[PDB]
RNA sequence: GUAAAGCGCACGCAGGCGGUUUGUUAAGUCAGAUGUGAAAUCCCCGGGCUCAACCUGGGAACUGCAUCUGAUACUGGCAAGCUUGAGUCUCGUAGAGGGGGGUAGAAUUCCAGGUGUAGCGGUGAAAUGCGUAGAGAUCUGGAGGAAUACCGGUGGCGAAGGCGGCCCCCUGGACGAAGACUGACGCUCAGGUGCGAAAGCGUGGGGAGCAAACAGGAUUAGAUACCCUGGUAGUCCACGCCGUAAACGAUGUCGACUUGGAGGUUGUGCCCUUGAGGCGUGGCUUCCGGAGCUAACGCGUUAAGUCGACCGCCUGGGGAGUAC
RNA sequence: AUGUUCAAUAUGUUU
């Protein structure tokens, strides 16, 4: 999900320019909000276990992104975090 | 998942003299040409090669005395799970003497008998008999 | 390059991986051999021939195909030599011991076909004993006279006729056998990669064998 | 793999391990030295008891420890890179991947009605059983539940369990071509967490068919079995609990390398597409088989071959995977 | 169609 353009639109807000897709804030921004998109879809299907299978995928790759990402450069890590709303 | 390129490098020489193949190319690295140039000049390994820039390949030549492996066995001792340094005194000697085994030694990587010459033990890389 | 004859390719997709460095490109799922390394090992096989007939030769022809069968006869005949045109007797070489005597059998029984009594007994066990003559010629003919071991063996068909080749390999006598490309080119001491089907092209490597092997009779 | 032994499957913290280049450090590592490592003992060369045991002289060793000075190949720390690992984005593809909702048809059963009549049903043979109160058979109408013939395929998808009528909604993953993008962010994982067939448990619905238990009829020496006639939980649904299977390719995950053949499926590039063809290049997958390996059977590029990382496990058969 | 059971034991060589 997370359409094209929504996607494009966390590109261009996230990264150094739209070009600019892979960097280590685009990719957490992206995880984020599919995770709380998913967080709609998984209020109801609370018996999807094989899509949340894929959500806790992603909950682990955004965490794995963020240790890399605060070991790398605690300035933008902190930063990442408290622009996207993250800490529990 | 490529925990060890060293042991990678001695693998695939061990099956390209398996599978009579006369050449094995894997991706380059410094220590690898060290290793390399051990081989080659202790007899080994023919000539070899370190082509590329910005993802270097190694090309060995492997070697066929009669129709048979000139590399009998060549097996990886300090291995990144269990690391082996060895004393001066302590410097094993393969095949009683008449294989190598390649040691890494503070003046670079040399044979067990180049080291015990230079007096100075290391890091046994590997036993190539 | 193409010397003569038709054996510059063969078999299908049957090819044996081990006969890489002779097949040439195969065109339309057919393997065609490369003539660049089948010539200059052929004259290597003729020449280690031209030797061994020097040294007066045993060089027996294994072909038992229904097409080298009768080019194998002529040219074994033609120069001086023995020769298997049909199915190979499992332990012709390495079980000589007992093969000698079924030799001798056959030589008996052709001495009274000759001047004997296969008229003057029943006409039932005369016409069996000239069918198990028949049998014995028709297996053991060339190797009939045949003093007593080979030197040499030629081998037409390395995958046919394996039993000869792995026969011949334990006693150390060597082989010199034409490889095609489904063949196993590991028994045969000098390889000759070529075709087998063609009756024109094992007659031409039979024309060259015997030619070689009179040659080599000095 | 089958001898005892791969967790049911994955996620993941501590932990272990870690691509490539340069610089720096010198922790590991290595070299030398200093101190020490009691003596005896052990060992070596002697020497005294007539020999020997024994005693003893001198060494050697005490493979260790900390400190000092050096080396910087490798490991480690720091700094900076790099892209071949790993990820992100664009387009597309296939799919019983999942969750929710709605419908379709076939068929079973029941009910109401019509025709019609003496059988039906079942078996090895029968009988129980249903039937003149009219069954069975046949037609019409209605109800209700469950599963989706054909397609259907050693086909596909999924981490495993598992998932097949059609349609819609929400959603996960995988793969392919071309590019850009971040730049080692990776592999594994004790504990922990979640998913986990069937049976089973709880509450509430539902209940066509099938059917543990049960009842009857047979078989039988007996038959609390197989067989027959019925038949209740259960199978179904919602939400909870269990957490186990011959949860099995009896084969942990990840990575690298090493002859081939015939397929299946899903991508993709080009050429004569001068058709549905030929020629390549990817993902998954089925069978045969080479080297090699194996006790053998067999595995055999999806290895049980050659290696690396991490984990789990095994230590004779019972007792017992029981007891506390 | 169905159709049950059977207690435990010897062996032997050269130029
Ligand atoms: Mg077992
Ligand atoms: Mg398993
Ligand atoms: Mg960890
Ligand atoms: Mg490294
Ligand atoms: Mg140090
Ligand atoms: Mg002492
Ligand atoms: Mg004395
Ligand atoms: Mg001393
Ligand atoms: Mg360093
Ligand atoms: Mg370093
Ligand atoms: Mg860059
Ligand atoms: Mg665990
Ligand atoms: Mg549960
Ligand atoms: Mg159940
Ligand atoms: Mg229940
Ligand atoms: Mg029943
Ligand atoms: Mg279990
Ligand atoms: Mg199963
Ligand atoms: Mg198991
Ligand atoms: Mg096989
Ligand atoms: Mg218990
Ligand atoms: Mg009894």
């Amino acid at each position: 999900s997370l359409s094209t353009e929504a996607t494009a639109k966390i590109v261009s807000e996230f990264g150094r320019d739209a070009n600019d897709t892979g960097s280590t804030e685009v990719q957490v921004a992206l995880l984020t909000a599919q995770i709380n998109h998913l967080q709609g879809h998984f209020a109801e299907h609370k018996k999807d276990h094989h899509s949340r299978r894929g959500l806790l995928r992603m909950v682990s790759q955004r965490r794995k992104l963020l240790d890399y990402l605060k070991r790398k450069d605690v300035a933008r890590y902190t930063q990442l975090i408290e622009r996207l709303g993250l800490r529990r | 998942s490529m925990q060890d390129p060293i042991a990678d490098m001695l693998t695939r020489i061990r099956n390209g003299q398996a599978a009579n193949k006369a050449a094995v190319t894997m991706p380059s690295s410094k220590l690898k040409v060290a290793i390399a140039n051990v081989l080659k000049e202790e007899g080994f390994i023919e000539d070899f090669k370190v082509e590329g820039d910005t993802k270097p390949e190694l090309e060995l030549t492997l070697k066929y005395f009669q129709g048979k492996a000139v590399v009998e066995s060549i097996q990886r001792v300090s291995r990144p799970g269990l690391r082996i340094y060895k004393r001066k005194d302590e410097l094993p000697k393969v095949m009683a003497g008449l294989g190598i085994a390649v040691v890494s030694t503070s003046k670079g990587v040399m044979t067990d008998r180049a080291a015990r010459q230079a007096g100075l033990g290391g890091e046994i890389i590997c036993y190539v008999a | 390059m193409l010397k003569a004859g038709v054996h510059f390719g063969h078999q299908t997709r049957y090819w044996n991986p081990k006969m890489k460095p002779f097949i040439f490109g195969a065109r339309n799922k057919v393997h065609i051999i490369n003539l660049e390394k089948t010539v200059p090992m052929f004259n290597e096989a003729l020449a280690e021939l031209n030797k061994i007939a020097s040294r007066k030769g045993k060089i027996l022809f294994v072909g038992t195909k229904r097409a080298a069968s009768e080019a194998v006869k002529d040219a074994a005949l033609s120069c001086d030599q023995f020769f298997v045109n049909h199915r190979w007797l499992g332990g012709m070489l390495t079980n000589w011991k007992t093969v000698r005597q079924s030799i001798k059998r056959l030589k008996d029984l052709e001495t009274q076909s000759q001047d004997g009594t296969f008229d003057k007994l029943t006409k039932k066990e005369a016409l069996m004993r000239t069918r198990e003559l028949e049998k014995l010629e028709n297996s053991l003919g060339g190797i009939k006279d045949m003093g007593g071991l080979p030197d040499a063996l030629f081998v037409i068909d390395a995958d046919h006729e394996h039993i000869a080749i792995k026969e011949a390999n334990n006693l150390g006598i060597p082989v010199f056998a034409i490889v095609d490309t489904n063949s196993d080119p590991d028994g045969v001491d000098f390889v000759i990669p070529g075709n087998d089907d063609a009756i024109r092209a094992v007659t031409l490597y039979l024309g060259a064998v015997a030619a070689t092997v009179r040659e080599g009779r000095s």
